[PDB]
């Protein structure tokens, strides 16, 4: 069970990860 | 593709001939020789059982060779002929050479000798017949041996023809017996045996030949039974299904 | 209690597939288009700002130019975007290709590294030092002056784990990859072979260093002499526009080939050339040592009584390949499952054995050399 | 058989049929039952009836536990009191006792805070050695010290199992899910039971995660007693902090039982076998000088390959490469060609006073401040180069001791780790009060005494540094100094297991973004690394803040923290788009031995056009790969062909060719957008051998 | 050329028959046989029992003299054709030359009849490659293999039939000089080999000694089982 405390804890900061950019999104020669 | 002649080798190298030979054996009578001491017997299958036979031949697989040697056989008919006349003829040549009965073994290896005359040289069909061999000698006793198209022979005490007969193989293991010598004893096995190979209803007799070789006395008979016992033998072999069929 | 872990990380992977300007200029921009924008052909520029197109329905026009990034990026060859009022040249077109590009783009390393095979590792090393080292240690190349090999044949016995081979590569890289099988071009359209070819090589030259996977093509090597009385197709023009796409001109650059094949004689000998396909490797069904990894992989998590040997089914025939080990180690622990039990016995393998080995059956003899 | 014989038996309430039911429901409980227990809905109306009453609990627990249950379960067992290797035991021993007594572990763990889980745990602990496959037994009894007990009554013959697989798996997994204070009950009780046993590198690791001072006592008399030598004191000085070797050094200045453990164990002798040996197996030649020291001209590229040249370290050639080479040179380039000499050279003490003593006390200021330099960069166990530069440090203002102070102060601290110098920090006084406009005095200042305080005892809020937290908010100039005081700052709280230093700092310093600063210097300093993924939300949340430096060093703490799991060490960090955020990621693949991965990132931050970033690429790129290996080398050649690419492209070519000694220096890098002033001293992390 | 017939060279130089009648030969059972300086020794493995005859006839070692041994793989029939022949051509050998009949006469007699064999219009090869071993002048041991191009040929050690590179892979990593034979080291390289072979059952093994003097001894499967047990011994005492 120590690999599913690695492999869970592991993509629960992933998760984490993904949460962050989450949160953090928020003419003269031509026209 | 390297079909062609029955010489020359394939890329492997197998054989081309002695294959298709041995799946010539494959469709023919069935036979086999039963395990016994103080006496041998054989088996065959009558090949076209139809109404408008004459059976005045006493003998259509069986041919008595020399004298205390008869052969059974399984393929091509008239090979078969052509195969017992000559061997009649060296049998006999070499009684006329020493005088004194041939002790069978060198009988089959001249045979299997014959058969491979035709097995090297080109171009000629190889002889496409097994057949069987029982005997007696002064150097083993009785004697059971299995010719093939290759030129092998195999002294067997239970014997193989073609494929009506792999499944008879297969119960003369699991049915296999040693020490018993009673010729009774082997003719009920040989009868449960054609029982189950041969397609044939309750086993009518005429649709079956048995032929036995016992030593009396100093002479090495032959023989060819009649019809009467055979019967009887079936209706043994039913009383004996009874007997089986006590377990329910 | 890790099935919600795994669950979860495919979920946020997904999330993460989902998380895939000018206020004013931006807007003039989508002035500088019209909206509904469309995809044609250049066939000259005439510099003067007005250009020269070519349409899908074959309509061809002086069309003016809105440049807002460089406007001679594009070329004739290249597509443009044109509108529907005046078909206005709008601009900015990212190279694009056929549909069948992504298609053959595999995405992911799905499964694992030479730890997944059990056992070959001289001609596994072969493909090791031919696509590992040339990638990632390319120092002795350059150091001695001497160029890499190219083309890898994979043959044999089918099943021996040719495509465990491939996926094993395609674990074990940092190069872009692609995944062709390549018998897909039965078509009833003359031409067409080439289109797939030249955009699939074009493609693996933009992108970067890569692989370009033919995979099971041993059909195709029409035997180089004819059809018969009657047949040309386009089967045979096909196949030599990947033999000139491969070793003809246009030189080669950083693009591998690995190859794999059941049959190997009926193939195309205008091939198998050494410079056009460089190697070469067997995959014979292996021997009775390698066996035992096998069944090691495949006894690796699975509950097993440790009182059986594997070493007894090895050392009652030898002869089988590894797939087969992996039918019998699946198929023992079916006849395990008959009953709920926990472990597997030594004759649910007996079973099992005898079970998955219905495949050879002649005959007659030999048998009778003997 | 069927049921129907043995299924009303639970309909009966007379004792006997139940004392003697439960014995042949004992038999059949090898597989349980026939299935899968469906006498359940008729026999839990038993539950109300009470002799042979706790085989009733045997029989309830039994199919309680059979179905599911997480709290009634193991009551049968604990009202049981188990009474009265086989497969029956292997089911109510092994998969029951194991989940039942896990969830009761698990359920009381988090209940209540009884000696009854004790007794059950210390017998399924006794059940499992019975067993003898741990691994996953081992991982359970974790959770509930409990497992100093269980290790010391665990170990008595297997060795590599537990130390092995238990301390591989539970202090890697301890270090990365397991928060802190259970792993101090695995350094110790592994220090007990490391301590029964050989190959005593295993307790040299629990020296580096413990950074105790009784380990290396016994360690070196049980590695005296086990008779390489030299090459354990390698990896010993290797391995030690700062603090552990003076206080070697001092208590066995007073045994030392054969005197080579201070030969070995100080300094002088991880270095004596190298650097000959360096040159012998060794063969290095001679078109990398000439070639890549053909690299053209223009006092800069041209500096930056001296001191490519100068990195070079078949002997001190480039040392000795004549005269008018640093006559071109310039001034914070000629105190890096001045401390050049101490780069060739990190070893011949007696060489090294010999080859300096013509650039010592020269016409030059910078020749003798980089000279002295040169002499703090050669050694660590000399100290007698201190008085010649420690003599004339004071200038009161702006003189030329004060460069000697940063090259002094600075090599002075590269020089000695004591259980905390005071006399050099009694020198740093009026360095601090000195306050130079040079800023590498106050930077030498807090990154030199940061270094003389890494690895202090939990850290500690003391005077020095308190005193440059109020001499720093004293004056609010040339934020070079707001930067790099909280560096020493940080460094000073290293050694931390558990400091409240960063609440401290956070009550006396935070204020107006060069302080909030300075509380995400500590922020990040005092925060090492363990499973506290709360800090790494907060690095989510705060990660999104307006300031975009304290983005910078907070985001720049990940290569820190997470850099044992390196898999997640992958981010978006290049996906995000501000610029300084790609260079944090750039920062953090670094240096190890950098995977496809690493470069496939180094694809894209090879590809990028502003200077800073440019710049910043190749150096972690050649630092994390220590053609393939000169290969994005020429393709640097091929993106820029400014003078600062061009260096940045010098920078690279040296780079081709948690211990804090390799921790700090490039932390002191990161401020690197900046004048040659500032790269007088990049030619100060130094961090391999 | 193509694979028919046997007179085609190649377009490259070869005969694909003679290549090709060796395979069955490589496809057949394995035979061994080396010398000592005073006792010859040879044996077949693959006995090959079928549980329901007798195997006294199927006999694949026998003697054209009272001082030669026979030996063969491939296909049995011309094997016995070849025998048989070759009896009498011994015989009539001895009929005229009044000596023990040489080794390296018969072998140049059953190449020669080989090749002659071959040579000739649709004659099918023989696919046999037999070993004759033998010692007659002064008692030195000779042992001469064939093959069917009709090559006798001079070795001192021998393996034929299947996996036959492995066996002699086994002599060559044996085969020491030292000493001397030494007929029990040379009972013992049996032992060795029979155990090198390609399956080493343990009953399936038929072995026939010849100490150069005497005729043709056929062994009983308790003293190789005896020797079989000390190999083991000899194994275990190498941990």
């Amino acid at each position: 069970q120590v690999e599913d405390d690695i492999q869970q804890l592991l993509k629960k900061i992933n998760e984490l990860t993904g949460i962050k950019e989450s949160d953090t999104g928020l003419l003269a020669a031509d026209k | 593709r390297y079909d062609s002649r029955t010489t020359i080798f394939s890329p492997e190298g197998r054989l081309y001939q002695v294959e298709y030979a041995m799946e010539a054996i494959g469709h023919a009578g069935t036979c086999l020789g039963i395990l016994a001491n103080d006496g041998v017997l054989l088996a065959a299958e009558r090949r076209n059982i139809h109404k408008l036979l004459d059976e005045v031949f006493f003998s259509e697989k069986i041919y008595k060779l020399n004298e205390d040697m008869a052969c059974s056989v399984a393929g091509i008919t008239s090979d078969a002929n052509v195969l017992t006349n000559e061997l009649r003829l060296i049998a006999q040549r070499y009684l006329l050479q020493y005088q004194e009965p041939i002790p069978c073994e060198q009988l089959v290896t001249a045979l299997c000798d014959i058969k491979q005359a035709y097995t090297q040289f080109g171009g000629k069909r190889p002889f496409g017949v097994s057949l069987l061999y029982i005997g007696w000698d002064k150097h083993y006793g009785f004697q059971l041996y299995q010719s093939d198209p290759s030129g092998n022979y195999g002294g067997w005490k239970a014997t193989c023809i073609g494929n009506n007969s792999a499944a008879a193989v297969s119960m003369l293991k699991q049915d296999y017996k040693e020490g018993e010598m009673t010729l009774k004893s082997a003719l009920a096995l040989a009868i449960k045996v054609l029982n189950k190979t041969m397609d044939v209803s309750k086993l009518s007799a005429e649709k079956v030949e048995i032929a036995t070789l016992t030593r009396e006395n100093g002479k090495t008979v032959i023989r060819v039974l009649k019809q009467k016992e055979v019967e009887q033998l079936i209706k043994k072999h039913e009383e004996e299904e009874a007997k089986a069929e006590r377990e329910k | 209690l890790e099935r919600i872990k795994d669950y979860l990380l495919m979920e946020e992977e997904f999330i993460r597939n989902q998380e895939q300007k000018q206020e004013e200029e931006r807007s003039k921009v989508d002035d500088l288009r019209g909206t509904p924008m469309s995809v044609g052909t250049l066939e000259e520029i005439i510099d003067d700002n007005h250009a020269i197109v070519s349409t899908s329905v074959g309509s061809e026009h002086y069309v003016s130019i809105l440049s807002f990034v460089d406007k001679d990026l594009l070329e004739p060859g290249c597509s443009v975007l044109l509108n529907h009022k005046v078909h206005a040249v709008i601009g900015v077109l990212m190279d694009d290709t056929d549909p069948l590009v992504t298609v053959m783009k595999v995405e992911k390393a799905p499964q694992e590294t030479y730890a997944d095979i059990g056992g070959l590792d001289n001609q596994i090393q072969e493909i090791k030092e031919s696509v590992e080292l040339p990638l990632t240690h390319p120092e002795y190349y350059e150091e001695m002056g001497i160029k890499p090999p190219k083309g890898v044949i994979l043959y044999g016995p089918p099943g021996t784990g040719k495509t465990l081979l491939a996926k094993a590569v395609a674990n074990q890289t940092s190069a872009t990859f692609l995944r062709v099988v390549g018998s897909e071009l039965i078509q009833k359209y003359l031409g067409d072979g080439p289109k797939l070819v030249r955009e699939l090589f074009r493609v693996a030259e933009e992108h970067a260093p890569s692989i370009v996977f033919i995979d099971e093509i041993d059909a195709i090597g029409t035997k180089r002499y004819d059809s018969n009385s009657g047949g040309e197709r386009e089967i045979q023009r096909t196949m030599l526009e990947l033999l000139n796409q491969l070793d003809g001109f246009d030189s080669r650059g950083d693009v591998k080939v690995i190859m794999a094949t059941n049959r190997i004689e009926t193939l195309d000998p205008a091939l198998i050339r050494p410079g056009r396909i460089d190697r070469k490797i067997e995959f014979p069904l292996p021997d009775e040592k390698t066996k035992k990894r096998i069944f090691q992989i495949h006894t690796s998590r699975m509950t097993l009584a440790d009182d059986v040997t594997l070493d007894d089914l090895i050392m009652a025939k030898d002869d089988l390949s590894g797939a087969d080990i992996k039918a019998i180690c699946t198929e023992a622990g079916l006849m395990a499952l008959r009953e709920r039990r926990m472990k597997v016995t030594n004759e649910d393998f007996k079973k099992s054995k005898e079970n998955v080995l219905y495949k050879k059956q002649e005959g007659t003899p030999e048998g009778l050399y003997l | 058989r069927d049921k129907a014989p043995v299924q009303p038996q639970q309909s009966p309430a007379a004792a006997p049929g139940g004392t003697d039911e439960k014995p042949s429901g004992k038999e059949r409980r090898d597989a349980g039952d026939k299935d899968k227990e469906q006498e359940l809905s008729e026999e839990d109306k038993q539950l109300q009836d009470e002799l042979y009453r706790p085989a009733l609990e045997e029989l309830r627990r039994q199919i309680r536990s059979s179905t599911t249950s997480m709290t009634s379960v193991p009551k049968p067992l604990k009202f049981l009191r188990p009474h009265y290797n086989k497969r029956f035991a292997a089911d109510i021993i092994s998969v029951l006792a194991m989940t039942m007594s896990g969830e009761r572990e698990c359920l009381k763990y988090r209940l209540v805070g009884a000696g009854e889980v004790a007794k059950e745990w210390q017998e399924l602990d006794d059940a499992e050695k019975v067993q003898r496959e741990p691994l996953l037994t081992l991982v359970k009894e974790i959770v509930p010290l409990l497992m100093e007990i269980e290790q010391v009554d665990m170990l008595e013959k297997d060795i590599d199992e537990n130390a092995y697989a238990k301390v591989c798996l539970y202090l890697t997994s301890c270090v990365n899910y397991v928060p802190e204070p259970e792993n101090s009950a695995l350094l110790r009780c592994a220090l007990g039971v490391f301590r029964k046993f050989s190959r005593f590198p295993e307790a040299l690791r629990l020296a580096l995660m413990l950074n105790d001072m009784e380990l290396v006592e016994d360690i070196f008399t049980s590695c005296k007693d086990v008779v390489m030598l030299g090459r354990h004191g390698v990896f010993l000085e290797l391995s030690e902090d700062v603090e552990e070797y003076e206080d070697l050094t001092e208590i066995m200045s007073n045994v030392q039982l054969n005197s080579n453990f201070l030969a070995l164990a100080r300094e002088l002798d991880i270095m004596e076998p190298k650097v000959p040996d360096d040159i012998y197996k060794t063969h290095l030649e001679n078109n990398r000088f000439g070639g890549s020291g053909s690299q053209v001209d223009s006092a800069r590229m041209n500096l930056a390959s001296s001191f490519v040249n100068g990195f070079v370290n078949q002997d001190k050639l480039l040392t000795d490469d004549g005269n008018k080479w640093l006559y071109k040179n310039k001034d914070h380039g000629m105190l890096s060609a001045a401390a050049s000499l101490g780069m060739i050279l990190l070893w011949d003490v007696d060489g090294g006073l010999t080859q300096i003593d013509k650039y010592l006390y020269s016409s030059e200021d910078y020749i003798k401040s980089g000279a002295l330099l040169a002499c703090g960069i050669v050694n660590s166990g000399v100290r007698n180069e201190c008085d010649p530069a420690l003599a004339l440090l004071s200038d009161y203002v702006l003189h030329n001791s004060n460069t000697m102070r940063l090259g002094s102060i600075f090599g002075l601290g590269l020089a000695y780790a004591g259980s905390n110098r005071e006399d050099v920090l009694t020198l740093l006084l009026p360095v601090m009060g000195d306050s130079k406009s040079s800023m590498e005095v106050a930077g030498v200042t807090a990154l030199a005494c940061g270094m003389i305080a890494v690895g202090s005892c939990n850290g500690d809020v003391t005077s020095t540094i308190l005193q440059t937290i109020m001499e720093k908010s004293e004056t609010e100039l040339k934020d070079t100094y707001a930067r790099w005081l909280p560096l020493g700052l940080g460094l000073n709280h290293l050694g931390k297991g558990e400091a409240i230093e960063a609440i401290l700092a956070a009550l006396e310093v935070v204020s107006e973004p060069f302080r909030s600063f300075a509380n995400t210097l500590v922020d990040v300093c005092a925060y090492a690394g363990s499973g506290n993924v709360l800090k790494v939300q907060q690095l989510l949340h705060i990660c999104s803040e307006h300031f975009d430096s304290k983005e910078k060093e907070e985001d720049k703490d990940k290569k820190e923290k997470k850099d044992k799991d390196k898999k997640e060490a992958p981010a978006d960090m290049g996906a995000h788009q501000g610029v300084a955020v790609l260079g944090i990621a750039l920062i953090a693949m670094g240096e190890e031995i950098g995977a496809e991965m690493a470069l496939r990132t180094f694809g894209h931050l090879l590809r990028y056009g502003e200077p800073t970033l440019r710049r910043a690429v190749p150096l972690a790129l050649a630092l994390i790969s220590v053609s393939h290996d000169a290969d994005p080398e020429v393709s640097y050649n091929s993106i820029f062909a400014a003078r600062l690419a061009a260096m940045l492209r010098q920078l690279a070519q040296y780079h081709a060719k948690k211990g804090t000694l390799t921790l700090c220096p490039y932390h002191s890098d990161r401020q690197l957008m900046s004048q040659v002033a500032v790269a007088g001293l990049l030619t100060v992390l130094v961090s391999f051998l | 050329s193509y694979d028919r017939a046997i007179t085609v060279f190649s377009p490259d130089g070869h005969l694909f028959q003679v290549e090709y009648a060796q395979e069955a030969v490589k496809k057949g059972s394995t035979a061994v046989g080396v010398r000592g300086r005073d006792i010859v020794v040879l044996g077949v493995e693959k006995k090959s029992v079928a549980k329901l005859q007798d195997e006294r006839t199927v006999r694949k070692i026998c003697a054209l003299d009272d001082n030669v041994c026979m030996a063969f793989a491939g296909l049995t029939a011309d094997a016995r054709i070849v025998i048989n022949r070759a009896r009498v051509e011994c015989q009539s050998h001895r009929l005229t030359v009044e000596d023990p009949v040489t080794v390296e006469y018969i072998t140049r007699y059953i190449a020669s009849l080989k090749q002659r064999y071959t040579q000739s219009n649709g004659r099918r090869p023989f696919g046999i490659s037999a070993l004759i071993v033998g010692f007659d002048f002064d008692g030195t041991p000779r042992l001469y293999q064939t093959d069917p191009s009709g090559t006798y040929h001079a070795w001192k050690a021998n393996a034929i039939g299947r996996g036959a590179k492995s066996v002699r892979e086994f002599l060559e990593k044996n085969y020491t000089d030292e000493a001397i034979e030494t007929d029990d080291l040379t009972i013992k390289l049996v032992i060795k080999a029979l155990l090198e072979v390609v399956q080493s059952g343990g009953k399936n093994i038929e072995l026939a000694v010849m100490r150069r003097d005497q005729s043709l001894k056929i062994l009983n499967p308790e003293e190789i089982e005896k020797y079989v047990a000390e190999i083991e011994k000899e194994k275990e005492e190498n941990e």
